[PDB]
């Protein structure tokens, strides 16, 4: 019979990378919080939880720190995923109807 | 203002 | 924030290939804020708006969310075992674990100061510690720094 791994079928999103700050508006809060809901909310209906990720990944590359008079002022952070993920995860919305 | 975690 | 539904057509296209996704609810989904401190632990201004902002879309997305706020790293450790543990993981479909805090590489903090190894944490749900998810979508986000360097960006050539 088919045995598994000790571990598998996980995916993590990190807000940064190894050795770096993650970042967060005192007001709206923590930039990878806001651009995961965007990215889910907007396309989970047709996108897998992985290529999500990418798309997250692509709007905290393109962000910058607003902290004027401060070392976080342009400032810049990089999301990543890692992912034991053995197939596709679709979240498939609201199905059925 | 951009903060740390 | 609304959740766009997808269509028949699109589930009728993809379920053969992806993980079985269509228990109600989808899974489990905890969420796990830290926002006031004292054990260098500054209070997370904006904490507040993550939190609701997770909440409102995990449940929407379909899952039964779990709240958890300012637990210190025991009292996280005991509570994500917890919910590890619990019986609707059977016959859910999914799992999500959102862990919201101040940390460093591979570590969160409770609000004791105190650390909490992400490697740990993923063990309460892997296959044998929580056979109830074996082959079955387990999703983790993070959002807590991995060290205090700040990243000053680079010019592009």
């Amino acid at each position: 019979k088919m045995r598994l791994p000790t571990r598998s079928d996980m995916i993590c999103g990190y807000a940064c990378l190894k050795g770096t700050a993650a970042m967060r508006n005192t007001k709206r809060g923590s930039w990878y919080i806001e651009a995961l809901a965007q990215v889910f909310s907007e396309r989970a209906c047709d996108m897998h939880v992985a290529d999500m990720l990418v798309k997250v990944n692509a709007l905290i590359k393109d962000r910058e720190g607003y902290a004027p008079g401060t070392e976080f002022h342009r400032c810049k952070e990089m999301s990543e995923y890692c992912s034991t993920l053995c197939r596709h995860l679709y979240l498939f919305p609201g199905h059925p109807p | 203002v951009d903060v740390a975690d | 924030m609304q959740v766009k539904p997808c269509t028949p057509e699109f589930y009728q296209t993809h379920f053969q290939l992806a993980y079985r996704l269509q228990s109600r609810p989808r899974g489990l989904a905890l969420v796990l804020s830290n926002v006031h401190f004292t054990g260098e632990l500054e209070f997370r201004s904006g904490g507040d708006v993550d939190h609701s902002t997770l909440v409102t879309l995990f449940k929407l997305l379909g899952y039964d969310v779990h709240v958890l706020c300012d637990q210190t790293a025991q009292e996280m450790q005991e509570k994500l075992q917890n919910f590890a543990q619990l019986p609707a993981h059977r016959v859910t479909d999914s799992c999500i674990v959102a862990l919201l805090s101040h940390g460093v590489e591979g570590a969160i903090y409770g609000v004791d100061g105190k650390l909490l190894q992400l490697q740990e944490v993923f063990q309460l749900f892997d296959n044998a510690n929580c056979p109830s998810l074996q082959n079955k979508p387990k999703m983790f986000f993070i959002q807590a720094c991995r060290g205090d360097e700040t990243d000053r960006g680079v010019d592009q050539q």
